[PDB]
């Protein structure tokens, strides 16, 4: 079996920059039998390059391929925000058909601070006996952000979960939601609910908060 | 134009069986080399099976003896009949056209999620995230399995919408939020309704979000 090793595993570069992806085969693969795919989140892979160097239908000029034998290259000459995706190399010069493990390409945009919003649990959810408090960090970069929950000045631990959107295809930003989950009994016996956010875009951490009975 | 429309995905018990369909438009499945490709959550692409134009079939070692690829010429449809399913078979499954010479896959179906689990289907509880640039959303809580689809105002509002990837809670059920930012000058006049659809449990909930 022909093993395809892709390098690098992850790549972060700005728009306008040149991106070069590598795919190494464990055995010789004839040039005409290597393809590249682009896969964006929630979508099927799309054929980019076939036969090492031929562009597929509707594929922009900035994508190009080259290589022979055991070393193959996909190049994006000038990165665009929409080029955020995972890229896969694939051979069928020999059975069975194999894929590389993929190169995740991130677009390295300029620093963008989050807009922080806090949401109290609705009245309807309280009926079930559980309270979810939601902190939203909207449209920021880079991905790394620290979200700390504070209940009446008490720094919470192990009672929240985080979720991050896939990098936006237009502005290259991320969004993050943090959900603090507590029982209705625990929620209604406290007053100040705060979400503190530490991020590169912010000169100082930002705290959004609300009072339960306000 | 060329089209590949997939159906058949969803929840099935381990040891169970399930058939996926791939209906073609703009070309014939009978005269083409056809393929199934799967992708486990967060993983890479794995080739499942192929059917040649002349009918010859080949299978990945991991599916041999369990899976059958076939086609119905008059319905112009490709099938994958799966058996003895395990958690390792949980994946988005893609049908794909590829030319016989070099096996590059030039046209792909949209994919369909197969979740192999013994856990029961549960519909989501949809709670509002009221504003008080205004952020407002819906909390889609306690459901199984993936996926849920969220639209806003029946798909009329798409600008500024963030539907978050679902998180697995310690209970074994999923939860996500869907948020949208809007001008606060429109909170009085404009109605904002999130449409949460969970097909595995036939749950279809419309939820009005108000100040």
């Amino acid at each position: 079996e022909i093993v395809l090793t892709q390098s690098p595993g992850t790549l972060s570069l700005s728009p306008g920059e040149r991106a070069t992806l590598s795919c190494r085969a464990s055995q010789s693969v004839s040039s005409s039998y290597l393809a590249w795919y682009q896969q964006k989140p929630g979508q099927a892979p799309r054929l980019l390059i076939y036969g090492a160097s031929s562009r597929a239908t509707g594929i922009p000029d900035r994508f190009s391929g080259s290589g022979s034998g055991t070393d193959f290259t996909l190049t994006i000459s000038r990165l665009e925000p929409e080029d955020f995706a995972v890229y896969y190399c694939q051979q069928y010069g020999s059975s069975p058909l194999t894929f590389g493990q993929g190169t995740k390409v991130e677009i390295k945009r300029t620093v963008a601070a989050p807009s922080v919003f806090i949401f109290p649990p609705s009245d309807e959810q309280l009926k079930s006996g559980t309270a979810s408090v939601v902190c939203l960090l909207n449209n920021f970069y880079p991905r790394e952000a620290k979200v700390q929950w504070k209940v009446d000045n008490a720094l919470q631990s192990g009672n929240s979960q985080e979720s991050v959107t896939e990098q936006d295809s237009k502005d290259s930003t991320y969004s993050l939601s943090s959900t603090l989950t507590l029982s209705k009994a625990d929620y209604e016996k406290h007053k100040v609910y705060a979400c503190e956010v530490t991020h590169q875009g912010l000169s100082s951490p930002v705290t959004k908060s609300f009072n339960r009975g306000e | 134009e060329v089209q590949l429309v997939e159906t058949g995905g969803g929840l099935i018990q381990p040891g169970g069986s399930l058939r996926l369909s791939c209906a073609a438009s703009g070309f014939t499945v009978s005269s083409n080399y056809m393929s199934w490709v799967r992708q486990a959550p967060g993983k890479g692409l794995e080739w499942v099976s192929v059917i040649y134009s002349g009918g010859s079939t080949y299978y990945a070692d991991s599916v041999k003896g369990r899976f059958t690829i076939s086609r119905d010429n008059s319905k112009n449809t490709l099938y994958l009949q799966m058996n003895s399913l395990r958690a390792e078979d949980t994946a988005v499954y893609y049908c794909a056209r590829y030319d016989g010479i070099y096996g590059e896959l030039d046209f792909w179906g949209q994919g369909t999620l197969v979740t192999v689990s013994s856990a029961s289907t549960k519909g989501p509880s949809v709670f509002p995230l009221a504003p008080s640039t205004a952020a407002l959303g819906c909390l889609v809580k306690d459901y199984f399995p993936e996926p849920v689809t969220v639209s806003w105002n029946s798909g009329a509002l798409t600008s500024g919408v963030h539907t978050f990837p679902a998180v697995l809670q310690s209970s074994g059920l999923y939860s996500l939020s869907s948020v949208v930012t809007v001008p606060s000058s429109s909170l009085g006049t404009q109605t904002y309704i999130c449409n949460v659809n969970h097909k595995p449990s036939n749950t279809k909930v419309d939820k009005k979000v108000e100040p």
